């Protein structure tokens, strides 16, 4: 390439220039070498990237040139070679000649700097080439970076004022190139020319980089508010002001900026709609964020500023909501605690934008992601959003989201509400959760329960945090809040059952302090039944009824424990009933009546019209079956009116004693045995004998009278005999004989 | 060895009468500690089964009441550490707690280890009539049916001996408690 | 095409023939023109359709020819011209003029007719061409039609045998050209030439027509029947046999067929197999029907003909059985009288011919259709059923009948019996209908009630239609027949319940003449309870056993009404038992214990020692029901165990009043009171209190010695206060108030 | 009106305890006459139900003591034509036809019309305490199941009146009867 050839040539040129400078006394040929080397620098045959590489090469060589400057040139002088070689109409050769002279002079003495610098700037009127102008002024800045005066400003040519003047004029003229550079040349070159612009922005920002160590806030604002802002209003280039305000943000102590960024915003509210105003704004907001929450109602001022802006702009969904959520985070930075204004942003800034945004359903628009981020920003932000949860204009904003956004926010909210555990709640949470649920499955395999099941669980569980008196009213809230329709409450109810039923105990903790606890307990029974049918209202589902059956059973034993057991009686009956509805599976009822028996067996406080009655009723239940062994099982399980069983029977219905019905249930057992005699199977009969002798010795050792040792000895011998005498082998037989000899040991 | 810590975790009742294990003891259930987990059914909710699978290297269950769809999963499961026939259950099938009727059913299933978590929900253990009695109460620490502490036990079963490290979270402020019990089977 | 030219030539020939006929004396020229006329058709180029059209044209032409002939020429004669043109070489005009002059002679000369005809027939032998021969002979016969030498000629020139010769020669020549018509013209034209044969066969049958104009049975059977059957068996041609014989049969009257059947049937039975002998013998049987249906074992002889042609031919089973359908119809036209003959040949012989014919699968097989038609033939032909009911062997035929036809015919015969009263069933009748049944239900949507719902209803009812005494053994035979299987009589046992129950009192009604009514009554009771337990033993009824309950109840109630307390006490104990075994559904349990109540209620004379024990058991089991409101319902009906109610409790020692133990009545009244105080439902309890009020006030008006007006006042004031103080608004509340008003009016 | 052919009839204990109605009523009770048939239930088969639905599109079917399968059809029902309220049911509650219980249940029903199945098939009629007492009977008076008249009456209900046309099929030789004994509600 031309780049390679030019680099090789200028490399040999700087090689001989080193031969000149390292061996002193050759100042004339060295100056001529520098002049002819910059003669190739006016040759712009190097593409701006190639030109950039060659300029970096000559710039690192030129740092050594400036070292040789500081080492040799401070001796006496260099006299007006610029005007002496001025004979040609050209400018750049003698230009850089006297420029090297001025770099020497600034290397020695700080006084002559401003004189020769204004000389260069004035005689630069002949340089119509803006690219060479920018390259030159950048060279001067990077050079005079170590030579531009500072707070030691004392009055010689070159001071803070004069250095900022020099750097500012070089900056703005390099800006003038940086603009034309996008457009100088052929019109079709605009793409590569924007490339040049982007490549050389930092070469101009170096001016501000040097401005970093410079004028304080008053001087700052005065010296900067005018000139560069007018440069901005004149260029109207996006990348220009973008990079500019970027370097500004990072350049001065922002006690300067933010005390000016207010009126700076007031000035720069002028931006065109096709200019990337939002990037500017969000970079500002970045400064303001790591300003504030890094551990002038900027709300008012800056919010109204951006109000004007979006009002002056025409921000579609995307830019609008991007700036919206950025504003959200920004308020979360500056005024977390000035919440009033934050919920103002919510309602009369952000909700008014929301509806004011007359944009149809939009998810491909990432602006919805921005709004979701926005909504969760104080969620994601507070450790205590329950504080903001006390705001509806926090939550009442939610209708303004669409079904997909709705359950998005649903997943987010449930996350919020699952990680935490609920404290003392006024009805307020109940408002919040009305919202939640009416968003939840309202309006109209659940692959992820999404997430309502694990949700509802922890929902009703945190609900237990509530206290008794209002717990019933909010139980109302819950229950009918579950007026959604059918195929959900299977995923719901037992929790709810339990909620009511343990509220029974919480309430009952005041029975020594109440009589209306009878009436409030009524209120319970009512609401119980309310839910109960509410689910019985839902018969359509498989395997879910049996559940509510058991649930009814639980409420029953509850009231049993609530000592106001007047009605659990009725629960138990209607439980049998809804069984008789729910009769479809064998093993189902098997376990079902098993549970019936367990529960009732754990019931010992009812009166005979309940007590003995229900005994007979469950006896019936048992009797009402189809297949033998399991039946017999439950049968002899149900044996509990008269004698010793079980230890848990600490009951004063029989003087701390046990009730193991002996004789009647015994004849029922004999009934079952003869019925089983109709089976004609070996292992079944084996079992039969097993449980037979089990309960036989169970009576004899527990002092049961009519179970005499004669029956038992004769029958165990009979079982052993017919077992051995007419029954074929199977491992069951031998394990049973083992069990049997064990029982013999246990006969005592 | 240190291979099979036999925790007695049960009385799940989730969401039946419970939802979650105390955080300390729940995270005490991180995988890699034991390859052996002893869940005893009526979990119930599907999420319980999912988190169990994610958390449990061992799947051996009994069949449970509140459990509508996986009614296929067995009534019980026999285990052997060293040489033992191990029986585990809830205690629902019998009307009472009678250790002799219990071991009756056990012989009907031929197991010499006898562990359960029934409907009175207590911890107590001893031997009567030559067999050992294992019930810890609500291993989930839930409220009982009676008038609880979550009780799982580092049951150290190899050969015929059992060492029991029960971890207990009881409130005075809650308090994590450990009691050490040792049992050797009469072989 | 040439046929049209022949037709126009014949038209012009008839034109010149008309011209020659209208001119007498030129009748010789007329005969010449007629010979030219017939020469146009003499060629075999005229297709038998157009040949016969030309033949009828020339035939009407020769009709006028022979008319004008018999007018002009037979004035004396033509002198022996028959022989003069009998030897000349030119044969055709010779023959045509000869037949014309023979026609003239037959017109004028009645005696020499047979000579001329026979000589023409003899000279017809020298030619072997059948076309010209047949058509020439048809012309001659059409001439000789009106003067056959026959039975009208009683011995002069012509007799029976003369017409015999005439017609038989004509007919055999007809048959000669007729069978040649199967081979006439082209060979590949078989179907067309046979169609032409069929077109011309009417000319053949014309001889049969002429024969029908002749002698009666005797001389026929003498001189013609023999020859008739002779030609019949001598044709030996499928088409000749078929067509000619069907013509014969259709033609000749039955005075001939009086004694000429059997040998004729035999002659037919041995003819060609390619004939549809089935159809023609069916037509014969249809003539036989024309005989029978009008109000020497031709029955059996004809069956023998049947068997012979079964052997002499190769009969498809289908054809056979269809013929048998027709035979059965004919025979049950013949001997419905002592049908034993008919059923002999049909079942005992013809049905056996079937079981011989081991037919392959046949429903779509027309053998099956002939089957069903034959089978129903007696059944539909029957006017009275014990004709069939006398047929005991169809039970095998039942097996010999195929499955769907089995069902069809069985439903047929049964409902035919059913449409009106059936009679007593003799043993054979019994087991026959039992066979019917054990084929139908046994062996093995109720759009058929498959199938016997009404059928078993009518069955069990007509069981009564039988003879009083045997009805018991009939019960036993039927309960044997009521072994259809554990899954068949499920709900149609209550019929046999009815049977036993009615027979109970029926046989009770014979005590004045045989004391075994008590012993055999007990024996019944045993057989009954057997059957009843059996349906209990149909435990496989889905809790549905309220029936068997009701049936035992009916029975025991009648037993006590038949005053058989012994097993009445026993069988009501059994009712107790099965009751508890069956006591199943709240609502049900209610109704059924009401049934048990009524079971008690209807008694009058039962022993009190058992009565009061039953009272105790009742009150117990009553108290052994479950649900509260319905329970107190049970309670108030339960006190009828004591009160001056029911029919059970009406003693004529009570001064026509009833048992009236109003004390325990009021006791249970207090019980139900307590219970209603605890149902935990306002309005139901209220209405129930009203009901109890009504009980008490009726007893007051019924004068219960235990009804205290203090209880009146206390309860009414309690209720009046509650309805005034605490009754919640509802319509049933208004019902309570108004009926309370009614009660107040009733207080007297 | 012949649009009100209100008839209490039937009750032949069928298919169990009869065979069928003879052609006399069959043609007398064939389609084309009755627009409103009054059913007494307990047929007990289905085909007769079909036939009776065929008799008129206006029936009132009831479950009876021999009616098991349709467990659903309750036993009582009331209808009203003008000011007449036609209540009807089994009567199972009755231990005897005591007018007190009769009128009492009627008041529970708020009716003056009488239809049931007792035990006997025995008719009587009279006035006592504002109500009249009419036995629904059977078709020709089948055997003993209803506290022996062939019960059928061309009955039009008007206001408080029912035109009771007392008709019987009496044996002497069953013969049709055309007679009338009409009752109107006292009110």
């Amino acid at each position: 390439r031309l780049l390679e050839d030019a680099l090789i040539a200028v490399r040999q040129q700087t090689a001989m220039m080193r031969k000149f400078l390292d061996t002193p006394g050759k100042l004339m040929d060295a100056l001529k070498c520098c002049s002819t080397l910059v003669s190739e620098l006016r040759t712009s045959s190097l593409s701006p990237k190639q030109y950039y590489e060659l300029y970096m090469a000559v710039f690192d060589a030129l740092r050594y040139l400036s070292a040789h400057l500081r080492e040799n040139h401070p001796v006496n002088h260099l006299a007006d070679l610029y005007e002496l070689v001025q004979y040609a109409g050209n400018i750049i050769p003698r230009l850089y000649l006297m420029i090297t002279v001025g770099t020497a002079y600034m290397s020695i003495d700080g006084a002559p700097v401003k004189e020769l610098m204004k000389d260069m700037m004035d005689m630069s009127r002949g340089v119509q080439h803006p690219v060479r102008g920018l390259f030159l002024r950048y060279y001067l800045s990077g050079q005079a970076r170590d030579y531009l005066p500072t707070g030691d400003s004392d009055g010689p040519e070159g001071n803070l004022q004069d250095s900022i003047n020099f750097i500012l004029t070089n900056f703005v003229e390099m800006n003038k190139l940086w603009v034309r550079l996008q457009h100088q040349g052929h019109s079709r070159e605009r793409d590569l020319r924007t490339q040049e612009r982007r490549e050389l922005q930092l070469l101009v920002g170096s001016n501000i980089v040097r401005l970093s160590q410079l004028v304080d806030l008053p001087t700052y604002r005065d010296s900067i508010l005018g000139p560069l802002l007018e440069q901005i209003v004149q260029c109207r280039d996006i990348l220009a002001q973008e990079y500019l305000l970027e370097v500004i943000t990072q350049v001065f102590p922002d006690e300067y900026h933010l005390h000016t960024l207010d009126q700076f915003l007031g000035a720069v509210s002028r931006l065109n709609p096709h200019v990337n105003v939002k990037a500017i704004v969000i970079g500002m907001m970045n400064r303001l964020s790591d300003y504030a929450e890094r551990e002038v109602p900027l709300y008012d001022i800056f919010f109204d500023q951006v109000q004007h802006l979006v009002q002056a702009q025409h921000l579609p969904i995307q830019d609008t909501i991007a700036l919206c959520c950025s504003l959200a985070n920004l308020s979360l930075n500056i005024y977390p605690e000035r919440l009033d204004y934050v919920d103002g942003i919510l309602a009369y800034a952000l909700a008014k934008v929301k509806e004011h945004a007359n944009s149809a359903d939009l998810h491909s628009q990432p602006a919805q992601q921005s709004l979701l981020s926005l909504l969760q920003s104080p969620l994601r932000r507070y450790v205590s959003i329950f504080t903001a949860l006390s705001l509806p204009t926090y939550v009442s904003l939610f209708q303004a989201q669409t079904y997909p956004t709705r359950r998005a926010i649903a997943g987010e909210i449930v996350r919020t509400l699952l990680k935490n555990q609920t404290l003392i709640s006024t009805p307020a949470h109940l408002e919040n959760v009305l919202e939640i649920l009416k968003v939840l499955i309202k309006e109209g395999e659940t692959d992820e329960t999404m997430e309502e099941q694990g949700w509802l669980a922890r929902l009703v569980h945190l609900i237990h945090s509530d206290d008794n008196d209002t717990q019933f009213r909010l139980l109302q809230m819950t229950r009918k809040a579950y007026a959604e329709g059918n195929e959900r409450i299977r995923t719901t109810t037992p929790p709810l059952i339990t909620a009511g039923l343990k509220l029974a105990r919480r309430f009952k903790a005041r029975e020594h302090y109440d009589d209306n606890w009878s009436s409030q307990s009524s209120s319970l029974f009512k609401f119980l039944h309310s839910a109960i049918s509410t689910l019985y209202t839902r018969v359509n589902g498989p395997g879910v009824a049996d559940l509510c059956l058991r649930l009814f059973c639980s409420c029953g034993q509850v009231a049993d424990m609530t000592e106001f057991e007047e009605v659990a009686y009725e629960f138990f009956a209607q439980a049998f009933t809804v069984y008789e509805e729910s009769i479809s599976d064998s093993k189902a009822q098997f376990q079902a009546v098993c549970v019936i028996a367990s529960a009732l067996h754990r019931t010992r406080n009812f009166g005979r019209e309940n007590y003995d009655t229900l005994i007979t009723k469950c006896a019936q239940h048992a009797s009402k079956l189809l297949r033998k062994p399991d039946q017999c099982r439950a049968v002899y399980l149900a044996s509990h009116l008269w004698w010793a069983t079980p230890i848990a029977a600490r009951g004063e219905t029989e003087d701390t004693e046990l009730y193991r019905d002996g004789k009647r249930v015994l004849e029922c057992l004999q009934r079952a045995l003869r019925v089983a005699d109709s089976c004609m199977e070996t292992a079944t009969s084996i079992e039969l004998f097993v449980e037979i002798l089990d309960r036989y010795v169970y009576y004899f050792d527990q002092r049961n009278e009519s179970v005499t040792t004669k029956y038992l000895n004769g029958l165990i011998e009979l079982i052993h005999s017919n077992l051995a005498g007419n029954q074929q082998d199977s491992a069951s037989v031998e394990a049973s004989r083992k069990h049997f000899i064990q029982t013999l040991e246990m006969i005592q | 060895s240190m291979a099979f810590l036999i925790l007695v975790i049960g009385n799940l009742h989730i969401p039946d009468r419970a939802l979650d294990i105390p955080p300390k003891f729940k995270k005490l259930l991180s995988p890699g500690k034991i390859s052996q987990t002893l869940c005893l059914g009526n979990l119930t909710d599907r999420a319980t089964y999912d988190y169990l699978r994610s958390i449990s290297p061992d799947l051996k269950i009994v069949r449970g009441r509140m459990d509508v769809e996986a009614t296929s999963l067995p009534l019980m499961q026999v285990v052997t550490h060293g040489s033992l026939r191990i029986g585990f259950l809830e205690g629902f099938t019998l009307v009472s707690e009678e250790p002799d009727v219990l071991l009756a059913e056990a012989n009907k299933l031929d197991v010499d280890v006898l562990c359960w978590a029934g409907g009175s929900h207590r911890f107590e253990c001893f031997e009567y009539m030559d067999k050992f009695f294992v019930n810890p109460g609500s291993a989930t620490g839930a409220f009982t049916t009676d008038w609880v502490v979550p009780s799982f036990c580092l049951m150290d079963v190899q050969g015929i001996s059992l060492t029991l490290y029960v971890y207990q979270l009881r409130k005075d402020t809650e308090n994590v408690a450990v009691e050490k019990v040792t049992y050797t089977k009469p072989v």
